[PDB]
RNA sequence: UUAAAUACGCGACGGGGAUUGUAAGUGGCAGAGUGGCCUUGCUGCCACGAUCCACUGAGAUCCCGCGUCGCACGGAUUCGU
RNA sequence: AUGAAUGAAUUAACGAGAUUCCCACUGUCCCUGUCUACUAUCCAGCGAAACCACAGCCAAGGGAACGGGCUUGGCGGAAUC
RNA sequence: AACCCGGGCGCGAGCCCGGGCGGAGCGGCCGUCGGUGCAGAUCUUGGUGGUAGUAGCAAAUAUUCAAAUGAGAACUUUGAAGGCCGAAGAGGAGAAAGGUUCCAUGUGAACGGCACUUGCACAUGGGUAAGCCGAUCCUAAGGGAAGGGGUAACCCCG
RNA sequence: AGACCGAUAGCGAACAAGUACCGCGAGGGAAAGAUGAAAAGGACUUUGAAAAGAGAGUCAAAGAGUGCUUGAAAUUGCCGG
């Protein structure tokens, strides 16, 4: 999923990731109070597709668990998601995130640091 | 219990069951004449057993 | 016969009037039998 | 295809347990498929790829502490206290205790010797 | 009916009101009761603290915004005298 | 045009039996609103019947006296949801 | 011959030809036979259009994310997450009834009111083992076998 | 044997016919024929989700290609006026 440059311009790429917050509320409140939880999962599967610019999206089981944990009638307001993004194929991989409580800022930085660490 | 037992209905039911098999690939071939759709061949869901 | 069979409350497994106990799997003198109440509607 | 439906019947009837407790690994899928026989299933159960899941838990714990929460009174103001009036204990259930005790006391009292045969009849009648 | 690298454009942050109303953690004791301990004695302690106060006009925000990050460089289809 | 075992009268208890009144309450009502759910709608797939001599505008009139159509008047851009 | 298309005659019922198709039977005159002519009968049977790509596939809110396998995956199968069933709106054992529907392997024209790799669809193989379970033996409303007698007799009481 | 019928006719039944099927039962009860002179009954090759399709082969003829003589009507598509 294109963090595709290629070529450009900065950004020497194929995969990297970004952390994005998916707001469940707007479409979620459109689903039923009992039937809410499946809607969220779809919401996530549509937003990443939009943001990422790719049709092919993978959502991690972790994400499934997160939405479902409260149950069917309760879904979290939002969920931070780590969405990684590589290939000519241009496919999306997503999973859950972490946060004390805070901000949107430079999530790209942590990822860049991870890839740099992997190594020898 | 048995599973209604008597040999005398029980065998004849088993005979009709052996009798309800496909025609044997061969009798289509030597053959005289027919779209050989056998036909007295009976089914667990539909129509109903007789004696 | 008026005794019918005894059916186990745990396993739910049917084992005689002469057998003392159930044994379907290790039920094994669990003694947790009740007879067939001997015929309804 | 892989049809795992038959190992699920077999798996259940050798862990002597349900089909939603019996679990089969997603690495071993071909080897599981290859088992066609219980003696093969038994081997995969022995070698621990097929396994009987534990599966949430109880609630004895709230309830036994609920019994310690009766031990020890509580909730015997009028409101929380309720099935119907007698049904809870018909008082014939307290009589079944009282009537056996009052006659057990009267038998102990004679055999220690405290009362006469005349007094014993009257009180037993009393 | 809208906007589009000829743009305060979108998402994510949060600042505003106008939204609802006292958090999680933390302490005290009006107040339950009960037990043991420390000490010459006096005296106090610990324990399991039912309920309350205290640190708090806290958390959440179908509405509204300026400071960062990410994406916004695009093309299908059509034909009229 | 009541009337005594074609039973008369009378009457406690009982009753998904018939009629009436009161309090309680309430959206039945003043008088309607918002909201949920499943439908609806749109998409992929599956896929029917009833019915069908008949082309299928209105106002009048006429006619076996209750016309989608004759007669005179008047109107109509089709097709489609 | 039949059929389709047209050309000619006859008011006309109907006659005739030309072209194509078809690929074996077909007429005319006279004299006779007669299952001898339809638009219709809420006519019969068969086929077929519009109705229509329309109604139904809607109330237990039930799946979702990864993955297997596969020419093909919303519905086959694994895991996780999430629910639902509770005297059984979906647990266990059985009577009747069914009648092989069971197991396995291989398929996929039809079914499943959709997909299907699946199946209780199709095909081929395979499975049910009793001295101690049940049948079996007994006897209960009664089915009665057995005089005599009505009744031709069927048949019926005893 | 025939001024009989000739596959909606003649028997209900030209064939797998009192079959398939219906009814608890007594009883009820269909639809169902035709490649070609000869199987010569569609090799070999390309393709494809499957069937099938393309190309070619046999024959006087494949719109003779398997419920395969002829092939109306009612109807559908495409197309021409």
């Amino acid at each position: 999923m294109s963090e595709k440059k290629r070529g450009a311009g900065t950004r020497k790429d194929e995969v990297v990731t970004r952390e994005y917050t998916i707001n469940l509320h707007k479409r979620l409140h459109g689903c039923t109070f009992k039937k809410k939880a499946p809607n969220a999962i779809k919401e996530i599967r549509k937003f990443a597709q939009k943001a990422m610019g790719t049709t092919d999206i993978r959502i991690d089981v972790k994400l499934n668990k997160a939405i479902w944990t409260n149950g069917i009638r309760s879904v979290p307001r939002r969920v931070r998601v780590r969405i990684s993004r590589k290939r000519n194929d241009e496919e999306d991989a997503k999973e859950e995130l972490y946060s004390l409580v805070t901000v949107a800022e430079i999530p790209a930085e942590g990822l860049k640091g991870l890839g740099t660490k992997v190594v020898e | 219990m048995p599973s209604h037992k008597t040999f005398r209905i029980k065998q004849k039911l088993a005979k009709k069951q052996r009798q309800n098999r496909p025609i044997p690939y061969w009798i289509r071939m030597r053959t005289d004449n027919t779209i050989r759709y056998n036909a007295k061949r009976r089914h667990w869901r539909r129509t109903k057993l007789g004696f | 016969y008026n005794q019918d069979k005894m059916i186990c409350r745990k396993c739910y497994a049917r084992l005689h009037p002469r057998a003392v106990n159930c044994r379907k799997k290790k039920c094994g003198h669990s003694n947790q039998l009740r007879p067939k109440k001997k015929i309804k509607n | 295809m892989v049809s795992l439906k038959l190992q699920k019947r077999l798996a259940s009837s050798v862990l002597k347990c349900g089909k939603g407790k019996v679990w089969l690994d997603p690495n071993e899928v071909n080897e599981i498929s290859m088992a066609n026989s219980r003696q093969n299933i038994r081997k995969l159960v022995k070698d621990g790829f097929i396994i009987r899941k534990p599966q949430k838990i109880h609630s004895r714990s709230r309830a036994r502490r609920a019994h310690e929460a009766k031990q020890k009174g509580r909730h015997s103001g009028y409101g929380k206290r309720r099935g119907t009036r007698e049904a809870r204990l018909p008082t014939k259930i307290l009589w079944m205790r009282r009537m056996r005790v009052l006659r057990r006391l009267l038998r102990k009292y004679r055999e220690a010797k405290k009362i006469d045969k005349h007094m014993y009849h009257d009180m037993y009648l009393k």
